[PDB]
RNA sequence: AUAUUGGCGAGAGACCGAUAGCGAACAAGUACAGUGAUGGAAAGAUGAAAAGAACUUUGAAAAGAGAGUGAAAAAGUACGUGAAAUUGUUGAAAGGGAAGGGCAUUUGAUCAGACA
RNA sequence: CGUGGAGGUCAGUGACGAAGCCUAGACCGUAAGGUCGGGUCGAACGGCCUCUAGUGCAGAUCUUGGUGGUAGUAGCAAAUAUUCAAAUGAGAACUUUGAAGACUGAAGUGGGGAAAGGUUCCACGUCAACAGCAGUUGGACGUGGGUUAGUCGAUCCUAAGAGAUGGGGAAGCUCCGUUUCAAAGGCCUGAUGCAGGCCACCAUCGAAAGGGAAUCCGGUUAAGAUUCCGGAACCUGG
RNA sequence: AAACUUUCAACAACGGAUCUCUUGGUUCUCGCAUCGAUGAAGAACGCAGCGAAAUGCGAUACGUAAUGUGAAUUGCAGAAUUCCGUGAAUCAUCGAAUCUUUGAACGCACAUUGCGCCCCUUGGUAUUCCAGGGGGCAUGCCUGUUUGAGCGUCAUUU
């Protein structure tokens, strides 16, 4: 599907928290906050190259 | 004190309960809802707001009336009664 | 870039042509379907062509 | 409650969220038979009206608690 | 859950210059 | 166990109004005494008794009301057909079957002919 | 608040009678999967927001 | 004749196989966070059948030790298999401010055999 | 060389035990790796010829989950303070009762309320988890009971203000405006029409601290009372 | 020499990888045209003998009537004539009904379970006051009906 591991409002927290710059989601409370996104080595992300 | 002493004055709603969608989003003050908004005739709804809409749409209750009207058209919306064959 | 001894191209993907593609993966479906329409329409005006 | 039946002369009952205490007595008066003097009404921490009803001087609130089969 | 912040922010001094 | 519909269809209206009370009066013996038991399951039967007596009494009077508008142009909204929105408001079949005088005559006179190319 | 409008006392009235752990006999119907109340609250862990 | 990531009813795949595939195979737009717009998870598998361990015994009790059901409790509602990190007991060995490795042999343990 | 899947064949393997896992036990290859023995387990897997790809990890302050050394370590040191006996219990520094010594010291560690919480209130049973020690106790866990009004509030009035109607803009979502360039309707006499006569604010929402009709004492519950019970009063409408 | 430290093995731990499963997802293809003032989509609160949820329903509340099948439902209790029959079943089908308070939402409002007017009818010795039961009162626009307005304007009396 166009839309797996893209219905996310991430966005990378920045150099100086001594974490990756990897996107990341936000808010608090559930447990998925925080965690990694987009990318393609993420869990929950988009695979490598889509297939068309 | 920005933070903690800052915080023990908040006992004051901004929001309250909405007639319409029940979900404590009704400004007071303004007299509107930020969910769905109450009293404008129509509902709120905008295409960024891909996910808001999936929340609200159509199929997300119990459709009381409209669940049945695909049972009345496959029998051509038929009037009478069994005829006790 | 412009590198080695090749022709010069023109490939018209600026846009966002990823929404307007249009495989015909039912050439076969609608070929049973011209042909089943075109029996339903004789045997509904027959004996005329 | 079972204490105003034999006490107070207060038949207590569960009545509907719409009724009023003019309602409530109307209702005694046709099943039961009874005058009332007064209806006291409240809503429970629950969601259901319950009603304490002082019946009149004449009508002893343990005679009717023992026909309806309460008592 | 945790919610996290950044931790200190500033109080670091100057260096050099 | 409970009532049938079958057999209350033959009772008159006063006769079905008697009995709606008198599955009344039973329906609140059976919760006074619901309250010193365990379990009570034939409060269930009454309270389904009581549907099958409304659910006739209402056939009844809606036939009579139905009888008494029986050929006349305006009947009751509730009484139409329950189709849809625009299935009530589409065109009715004389309607859509209409045509010009002048187009009848050219219907009359040149139809559509019959005919095969065999010989 | 004491003084408080019917609309959030009636809400309230909903809470309470959600409070209860899971009916016992629930745990032995055929194909069951439910182990616990996963909607439990308390008005010392979590707030209505009403 | 043409369009269709919505609704309805059907047939399929050189597709994914529970960190994969939709966010959601489960009481999933659920619990939960924010004043609000919004954000948003984890979570499948005893057995053919509960036959889900009667009874005896120690303990205040949870439990233990027996007895029993089962093809198997090395399947006991912490339940198919059950890896690694990390950990307890048992056995072998070495150990003067690290441990590990390469060539060669002495010592201890362990393995195969031509066989006719 | 190895992995997921696909077409052909081995009339391949297997509940007399397939795949997976563990094994300083064995063999083949320079290697990537292949093969066998044993133990565990329980239902499906491979050789060869080809086809195909979401096809091989030591790193990316990589993503998700699990676990160590630090380590029984740092630490549980503010607000003057505890002690003796019996009762209960498996168990008492921490619960209950009694005696003692202290503190808040009337701009209190007392007695009520407003916003806010929502059952925490009271009773019975009870201790797996919570009270960074303990627990027989608890604002915890299971099960129930409880909030009574003509007079206390809301309701009614208007304040800063918000907002319909008549209208004018704006492609449109809608903006201005609140008595404005409007044919803006309701009270009375008599006889549902008629003779008349008077009256132009202009809808409405906006305060549980502002305006405002009227209730006091005594008694009573596990938990309610200016609300219940007894007595004695007052206001509005008819 | 022990303790201690390290490597390996067996057993037991912590953890839930791997293997085998699968009422889900994803893509392709075929057919159809059906929401709402006759009150929708969505929301609030309720309904069972024993339910908090998911599902169902609306004071006729896990449902009523009708049609088909023809002996259940099940966790416990119950249901017994309901077993060669106008008849069990959270059964299938569905053409007759009910459908709380809301919502475009419509008497006026609504941080109020707030405040009115009209019609019929019953009780309080009652056209006027008070209560109960039923039925109604939004806005723009179209065709007609009735009642009107203006020296915009025609004829006609006098």
């Amino acid at each position: 599907s166009e839309k797996a591991g893209h219905q996310t409002s991430a966005e990378s927290w920045g150099t100086g928290r001594a974490v990756a710059r990897i996107p990341r989601v936000g808010g608090g409370g559930t447990g998925r906050s925080g965690q990694g996104a987009f990318g393609n080595m993420c869990r929950g992300g988009r695979m490598f190259a889509p297939t068309k | 004190g920005k933070g903690t002493p800052s915080f023990g004055k908040r006992h004051n709603k901004s929001h309250t309960l909405c007639n319409r969608c029940g979900r404590r989003s009704f400004h007071v003050q303004k007299k509107t809802c930020s969910s769905c908004g109450y009293p404008a005739a129509k509902t709120r709804s905008y295409n960024w707001g891909a996910k808001a809409k999936r929340r609200h749409t159509t199929g997300t209750g119990r459709m009381r009336y409209l669940k049945h009207v695909s049972r009345r058209f496959k029998n051509g919306f038929q009037t009478g009664s069994a005829s006790k064959a | 870039a412009i590198s080695k001894n090749l022709p010069i191209l023109k490939n018209h993907f600026r846009k966002h042509w990823q929404e307007r593609v249009k495989v015909h993966f039912d050439q076969a479906g609608k070929k049973v379907s011209r042909r089943n329409a075109r029996a339903t329409r004789a045997a509904k005006i027959a004996p005329r062509p | 409650a079972m204490k105003k039946v034999e006490d107070g002369n207060i038949l207590v009952f569960q009545v509907s969220m719409k009724a009023n205490k003019y309602q409530i007595k109307k209702a005694v008066k046709e099943l039961y038979e009874v005058d009332v003097l007064k209806v006291n009404t409240l809503v429970r921490p629950n969601g259901t009206k319950k009603a304490y009803v002082r019946l009149t001087a004449d009508y002893d609130a343990l005679d009717i608690a023992n026909r309806i089969g309460y008592i | 859950h945790h919610p996290r912040y950044v931790v200190l922010a500033s109080h670091l001094g100057r260096m050099m210059m | 166990a409970g009532v049938k519909a079958y057999e209350l269809r033959t009772k008159s209206k006063e006769q079905l109004a008697s009995q709606l009370v008198d599955l009344k009066k039973e329906l609140a013996e059976l919760k006074v005494q619901k309250l010193s038991r365990p379990s009570l399951p034939k409060i269930k039967t009454v309270r389904k008794s009581i549907a099958c007596v409304l659910t006739v009494i209402n056939e009844q009077q809606r036939e009579a009301v139905r009888q008494l508008y029986k050929g006349k142009k305006y009947q009751p909204k509730d009484l139409r057909a329950k189709k849809t929105r625009a299935l009530r408001r589409a065109l009715t079949k004389f309607e859509a079957s209409q045509v010009t005088e002048k187009q009848r005559k050219k219907q009359i006179a040149f139809p559509q002919r019959k005919y095969a190319i065999k010989a | 608040a004491a003084q408080k409008s019917f609309r959030i006392k009636q809400k309230m009235a909903k809470a309470k009678k959600q409070n209860r752990p899971l009916p016992q006999w629930i745990r032995l119907r055929t194909n069951n999967t439910i182990r616990y109340n996963a909607k439990r609250r308390n008005w010392r862990r979590t707030k209505m927001n009403i």
